[PDB]
């Protein structure tokens, strides 16, 4: 059957800190995208 | 505490035959990529684990052997060898410990 | 009880009633023993009736082993396959018979719980009921609180 | 004392036509007399039941009771004469079909209480049978859906008709 | 209630738990290998490491001194301690004693584990390697790495 | 090379593969008896006696223990690839591999080659039977390559529309569809005469058995067969189909300045399930793999 | 130890009794039993049918081929030569295909005179139900004629069982009156159409060809489906009532669970009630001229 | 609250009668053979009536010689004996004894065979079933030894006799299942034997019965297996494997 997994477990010891990297890097220009919602396409006050 | 009657067979079934009380299948377990006993994930292989305790062990009868006596405790470092091998230059201040059997290929 | 012996249906072996009656009872193996005091009325019968129990109807073959045994015993068989045995100890000339002519006058069927003593195979003669009888129908079967 | 199990093993079978299955195998083999709970074991039968050989050995491995190396055993000396006796060529084609406990034999000791009174220390004994099949595991028996319900529902609504009439 | 709390009792009390921990610690200073109960390899670990770092502080300074005196109950453990595991770890700060977990005891089934100092003469426990940097995944990874690092 | 309905073309094909296996087991007088060692490193000095044209090394492994056969893809034979599923012939050694090994290459190409001839039966048979399809080739890509690709020939009417995501979403469906029957991937060392006169329909297959059997003086190509579809690729393959968990086709794209018809080029992703990563990486290898890649020089 | 006989001899008897019923013992044919009688049984069985059969022709009848090569092969393997009785044997195809004829003509003639209003598929559809295989095993097991057939294999096929049938009513044919045979088969077959259903005796397909081409044989136009009653649309358990309509005029109707086998049901009835072979019809007569 | 278990036995046969009696054990047949014939090398090439004789006729002639003087003890010791009809003699025996070890019979393959072949004939075979028929013989059976022993431990003689057979057997070896594993079904394959019968001179009656059976070591091999095989090695104990 299929058995327990992981994020870091088919990982070698050159692609672990390379994936946290790039995740963080997303993630952080995810939240800085979110940062002018006015100049977008906002909702009548 | 005294019961006032007697547990059925029907209740000790639905008592003991519940899935809480039953021993769940673990999903842990798979192969070593050498020798290959049988290990768990987490957990260290018990051939490689009973392989290195003798060595230690045999290590520590050779050492017991050269020091003799208790309270001794060299204040310079050790090195194990096995058949020939010349000691290098850098392990002139270390004490050596030969023994008498060949190099393992899982100690380098 | 009803709920702890199993039950069947009234129902005929092959509609003997339609067509023609046939004799449910084939054969009638008789253990009667050569000496003893507890065959005497299967003795008994043996010499007296049983010729004209063979004779009234000539459907049914009776079979005398004449077996030197203690509890004397007839088997029964019929046109389905049932086997009915039962024991004739210590019994007179008027009970047998009795008993043998209410195993010729039986079919096969077992002696279980009857089950609806009435079993008819056409019960719907002027059309089964339903629960759109005697109902009117309305203009174009227009449902009601509807507008067309 | 009565021992029928260990004889199921010389069931002669007659030889086959060449238009019938292969029949798979059927291995008995049971040891008498452990110092056991009959309960413990029937824990670790139940945990066991239908499963791969391997499966089973990898699981009692890595359990932490005292019959688990005992059963390990016992299937590992059953798939040993299974595969030298029993004309059995692949080790992994196994399945533990049938795994139950039982009862052996007791004696009677004292426990001694706090006063004149005691006890009566009844030494519990238990056995262990197993039999060994050939073939792949048979699946487990996946749950029914709503599909199902429905349609034994419609049929069950379809078999009722008059009652109590005619 | 035990929030924020550590320090796992062993012993009838804190004094004979410190006094296990010490035995526990002179065996680990002096065999380099010890296999023990998860919380007790833990405790000796935890005490381990700053016992390196009051010995690698210094030897002439009487606080160290009487530290080591009273954590060893051997007395020949102390000049090895401070001439040979002090300056072994000259270049290292706190990244030495790793711990690793074994299965259980052939007597009363308990989870143990097995630490041990870096370097070693002794031969290394088999470590848990991870995946080669060859597998599908891996191969990729490395691919998605080279294509972003040509890109920008 | 006739009118064919897209049904008796692949009858006739199969039925003729049936043919020439039982030819080739059939060659064979009785059961020779074989000798092959085990020189991997776990059970070291063990040799097996199974027979010729018959034994796999499937039935070998099955000999060991059910890890053996959960974790196999590829066997090494005297330094050679081979699959699972394949008869031997002389006595040898064969040694085991698998995806979580020193040098996990081979078995890479193995996944990626079988990868590719599944994209190719699930897409050949996902078209309007008024429009012919042709298949091309499946060149080797390397690992490092963003995704494999298979070159297929469409119609001449059809050289103007772009599928969208629906087409793709239907093409994944029926890629996990097709994984979720076990069918294995039976193979067959068929002579090229044979492989040659079975198709006699699409040149391009013609030319790529051709161009595959001009390289070795035995003539003899390796065909592989997935329930009712024939292939030509290259090497063995891996035993069952059900490795694949994550399957996903990423994009397609169109090459012109190379010859005069318009050629598609479809390319996807897959994920073994004994290497599955989590939906991140999953959504980022499906990303990268949108772009355009080739390898063919 | 306790002292007894009789009470250990009924614990030994209730012991082979369990024994007998939890191991059944593959069951022996009724002739290798000891209270068994060939010419006993033959007397019975023409005596218990009010008939008068004949010793010789039951006992051709009652045989088979494969009997007799079964005694021949048995006789040649052993070396008892046995050429006075087995070579006047006389199989029973002859008599079995003619008592099939009759049986088939009689059966056609009586759905004639009966159901005017049967066609040709119908009635052929009738007189091959009522000469199947089941019917006439069934009438066969229950007359106890199955331990009187002399054939191999104790559960009989029932190919050869429906053989003997066919050759004891050849037989009855040519030694009594065809008027005899002829009642007898009737009340021994026809006997088994009471309460079942037409159509379940000739599984028909498409209801609504058969039924259109049926009225334009009767000079109609051609019938439309009216919805007349319905009972839950949107629920799991739908009910509807379609009314065949022909020149404004209703003929039948059927319910069902949807509306294509309301339609199918109606078209049965229709098909049914066009037929003459309906559930208020005449039953038949089962008396003497 | 004081009871413990009985029943202490064990499951080997040691030694018994010898200890301290006065009854001795009254075999009938002995360990092994006496002397091990050898074949000639060139029999499956010169399988016809006779050849050219070879170079130094005096080995065979020598041992026609003890043959002879063998015969003559045997004909002293029990008169009334022939050796023309010896070898059908020999092949009936051996055709009932292969019949009656198909049809499972052992009170009969007791007196059938001598007390040495019977365990080598009924231990790997006693949960199988065996499918055995004689068909046809092919080249008529001849005598090629004939030897006899004067051992004087308890006063027993016998006389083991090695004749040479070649015919066509058709062996079927099922499992217990009711599945083939060994042979074929009816197929009529050539092998040669060669048996030698043993007969306990000393006893008042005596019969012929079939002692063993001697293999060349330039045979060809048997049948393969319908199985597959596996050899495993040895266990790897926590230490090295140098192989
Ligand atoms: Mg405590
Ligand atoms: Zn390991």
């Amino acid at each position: 059957g299929k058995s327990g997994t992981w994020w870091d477990e088919h990982l070698s010891e050159e692609n672990v800190p390379f994936i946290k990297q790039l995740v963080s890097d997303e993630d952080k220009a995810q939240l800085a995208s979110k940062l002018c919602p006015l100049k977008d396409e906002p909702w009548p006050i | 505490a005294a019961p006032k009657n007697r547990r059925t067979i029907e209740v000790n079934r639905c008592r003991r035959r519940n899935p809480q009380k039953l021993i769940k299948v673990k999903n842990n377990i798979d192969v070593c990529p050498e020798c290959g006993h049988l290990k768990q994930k987490h957990v260290l292989c018990a051939y490689c684990y009973e392989k290195v305790c003798k060595e230690t062990a045999e290590i520590r009868r050779q050492i017991g052997k050269q020091e003799g006596g208790p309270f001794k405790a060299p204040t310079i470092e050790t090195v194990v060898l096995y058949t020939g091998e010349t000691p290098s230059e850098q392990d002139q201040g270390k004490r050596i410990i030969e023994r008498d059997r060949k190099r393992p290929s899982w100690f380098t | 009880t009803a709920r702890g012996t199993p039950s069947r249906f009234l129902a005929s072996v092959l509609h003997n009633g339609l067509g023609r009656y046939v004799q449910q009872l084939q054969r009638l193996s008789f253990s009667v023993s050569r000496d003893g005091a507890s065959s005497r009325g299967a003795r008994e019968f043996v010499e007296r009736e049983v010729i004209d129990f063979a004779r009234r109807n000539p459907g049914v073959v009776i079979y005398v082993n004449s077996r030197p045994c203690c509890v004397p015993r007839v088997v029964a068989e019929y046109l389905n396959g049932a086997v009915r045995e039962e024991s004739i100890h210590c019994k007179s000339v008027e009970e047998i018979s009795t008993l043998v002519q209410k195993l010729a006058d039986q079919s096969g069927l077992d002696v279980i719980r009857i089950r609806k003593p009435f079993h008819t195979d056409n019960p719907s003669i002027q059309g089964q009921w339903h629960p759109f009888t005697n109902k009117p129908t309305t203009f174009r079967g227009l449902r009601p609180r509807e507008v067309q | 004392i009565s021992r029928k199990w260990e004889k199921k093993n010389k069931i002669v079978y007659p030889p086959q036509l060449p238009g019938e299955p292969r029949r798979p195998a059927e291995i008995y083999h049971c040891r008498r007399q452990i110092k056991y709970s009959k309960d413990k074991m029937w824990y670790l039968a139940k945990l066991i039941r239908g499963m791969s050989i391997d499966q089973a050995l990898a699981q009692l491995e890595f359990n932490d009771k005292k019959g688990a190396k005992i059963i390990k055993e016992v299937l590992l000396e059953a798939q040993d004469m299974a595969v030298r006796d029993h004309n059995v060529e692949f080790r992994s084609n196994l399945y533990i079909a049938e795994s139950t406990s039982g009862r052996g034999q007791c004696l009677k000791r004292i426990r001694y209480h706090g006063r004149g009174r005691f006890g009566i220390m009844e030494k519990v004994y238990c056995h262990y049978f197993v039999k060994l099949v050939e073939g792949p595991p048979p699946p487990p028996e996946p749950p029914k859906t709503a599909v199902a319900h429905a349609k034994e529902y419609i049929q069950q609504l379809r078999s009722r008709t008059i009652v109590h009439t005619l | 209630i035990s929030h924020g709390r550590v320090f796992r009792r062993m012993g009838l009390g804190p004094e004979s738990r410190i006094h296990l921990l010490r035995n526990l610690l002179t065996g680990l200073v002096r065999h380099e290998r010890i296999e023990a109960p998860w919380a007790r390899v833990d405790e000796m670990r935890g005490y381990a490491e700053k016992l390196i770092d009051y010995g690698k502080l210094g030897d002439t300074n009487e606080r160290a001194m009487r530290m080591a005196d009273f954590w060893l109950t051997e007395k020949d453990l102390i000049p090895k301690l401070f001439q040979v595991l002090a300056p072994r770890y000259k270049d290292q700060t706190g990244g030495y004693t790793r711990m690793l977990q074994i299965p259980n005891r052939s007597l009363d089934r308990a989870k143990m584990a097995v630490i041990e100092y870096k370097g070693n003469c002794l031969p290394p426990l088999p470590l848990p390697r991870r995946d080669s940097h060859l597998t599908l995944l891996n191969q990729l990874l490395q691919g998605l790495r080279q294509d972003l690092r040509q890109s920008q | 090379a006739s009118q064919l309905s897209p049904t008796e073309l692949t009858e006739m094909r199969n039925d003729l593969f049936n043919k020439e296996k039982a030819r080739q087991l059939s060659l064979t007088p009785r059961t020779e008896k074989i000798e092959v060692k085990h020189v991997g490193k776990t059970d070291p000095g063990t040799v097996f006696v199974m027979n010729k044209n018959i034994s796999t090394p499937y039935s070998c492994a099955m000999h060991l223990s059910e890890w053996y056969c959960r974790k196999s893809i590829l066997a090494l034979v005297d330094g050679q690839p081979w699959d699972m599923y394949k008869p031997l012939t002389k006595s040898c050694e064969i040694k085991f591999l698998t995806f979580k090994d020193c040098d996990p290459g081979e078995v890479n190409k193995a996944y990626w080659r079988s990868c590719a001839m599944m994209m190719g039966c699930v897409i050949e048979r996902a078209f309007k039977d008024e429009y012919m399809v042709n298949l091309v080739r499946a060149p080797e890509v390397p690992v490092i390559s963003g995704a494999f690709c298979y070159d297929v020939v469409l119609d001449s009417k059809l050289d103007e529309w772009m599928p969208t995501k629906e087409n793709l979403r239907s093409f994944t469906k029926d890629a996990h569809a097709l994984i979720y029957k076990d069918l294995p991937f039976e193979t067959l060392e068929v002579e090229a005469k044979v492989a040659l006169e079975i198709f006699q329909h699409s040149k391009y297959k013609v030319d790529f058995i051709e161009e595959k059997a001009s390289q070795n003086p035995e003539r003899i190509v390796k065909l592989h067969r997935i329930g009712d579809f024939i292939d030509v690729s290259e090497g063995p393959l891996i035993p069952r189909t059900s490795i694949c968990f994550q399957y996903e086709v990423s994009a397609v794209h169109n090459l012109q300045p190379t010859q005069p018809s318009l050629i598609r080029r479809f390319q996807g992703v897959s994920l073994p399930v004994h290497l599955r990563a989590h939906f991140t990486i999953w959504d980022k290898l499906l990303e990268r793999s949108r772009k355009m890649v080739t390898e063919d020089q | 130890v306790k002292k007894g006989f009789r009470a250990a001899f009924r614990f030994q008897k209730e012991l082979e009794r369990q024994r007998l019923l939890r191991c059944p013992p593959p069951p022996v044919r009724r002739s290798e039993k000891p209270n068994w009688d060939y010419h006993a049984e033959i007397q019975a069985f023409g005596h218990r049918l009010q008939e008068n059969f004949s010793l010789d022709l039951l006992k051709t009848a009652f045989v088979n081929s494969c009997y007799i090569k079964s005694e021949e092969a048995k006789r040649q393997q052993l070396g008892i030569e046995k050429e006075a009785v087995l070579l006047n044997l006389k199989s029973n195809q002859e008599l079995s295909e003619q008592g099939t004829s009759f049986s088939q003509t009689c059966l056609t003639q009586f759905l004639e005179d009966e159901y005017p209003d049967m066609p040709t598929e119908g009635i052929k559809n009738l007189v091959d139900f009522l000469t199947g295989e089941e019917v006439v095993c069934h009438v066969a097991r229950n007359l106890a004629v199955e331990q009187l057939t002399l054939s191999e294999e104790f559960p009989v096929p029932p190919a050869v069982l429906q053989q003997t049938f066919f050759a004891v009513i050849g037989a009855l044919l040519q030694s009594s009156g065809p008027e005899r045979t002829a009642l007898f088969i009737r009340d021994f077959l026809i006997t088994q159409m009471t309460g079942k259903e037409l159509f379940e005796m000739w599984k028909i397909i498409n209801p609504m060809g058969l039924l259109v081409e049926e009225l334009k044989k009767r000079n109609v136009s051609a019938p439309e489906s009216r919805l007349t009653r319905q009972s839950g649309g949107t629920t799991a358990l739908p009910l509807y009532f379609v009314g065949l309509y022909c020149d404004k005029k209703l003929i039948a109707e059927g319910p069902g669970e949807t509306v294509l086998v309301a339609e199918e049901e109606a078209a049965r009835v229709a098909l049914r009630k066009l037929y003459g072979f309906t559930e208020n019809r005449r039953p038949w007569n089962y008396s003497k001229p | 609250t004081e009871k413990e278990f009985m029943q202490h036995a064990r499951k080997a046969g040691l030694v018994i009668p010898p200890e301290k009696s006065d009854r001795s054990i009254h075999l009938a047949c002995t360990a092994g053979i006496f002397d091990a014939y050898v074949p000639p090398e060139g029999d499956a090439r010169i399988s016809s009536l006779s050849k050219e004789g070879l170079i130094e006729r005096t080995e065979r002639m020598k041992k026609t010689m003890a043959s002879q003087v063998s015969i003559r003890r045997i004909k002293d010791y029990d008169a009334n004996f022939k050796i023309k009809d010896f070898p059908e003699k020999a092949k009936d025996i051996f055709i009932e004894a292969h019949l009656c070890l198909n049809n499972s019979d052992h009170d009969r393959l007791h007196t059938l065979v001598t007390e040495h072949c019977f365990p080598d004939m009924t231990w790997d075979i006693k949960y199988k079933t065996v499918r055995w028929s004689f068909v046809e013989s092919l080249e008529p059976s001849h005598v090629v030894q004939v030897r006899c022993s004067s051992m004087m431990n308890q006063g027993n003689v016998y006389g083991q006799i090695t004749v040479r057979m070649h015919t066509r057997q058709t062996l079927a070896i099922y499992d217990r299942f009711g599945r083939l594993m060994y042979g074929q079904e009816d197929v009529p394959k050539d092998v040669l034997e060669y048996v030698v019968f043993e007969k306990q001179l000393t006893n008042p009656y005596g019969s012929w019965r079939m002692h063993t059976k001697i293999v060349p070591p330039w045979a060809p091999p048997k049948q393969p297996i319908l199985k597959t095989v596996m050899i495993p090695g040895p266990q790897l104990k926590p230490e090295e494997e140098y192989e």
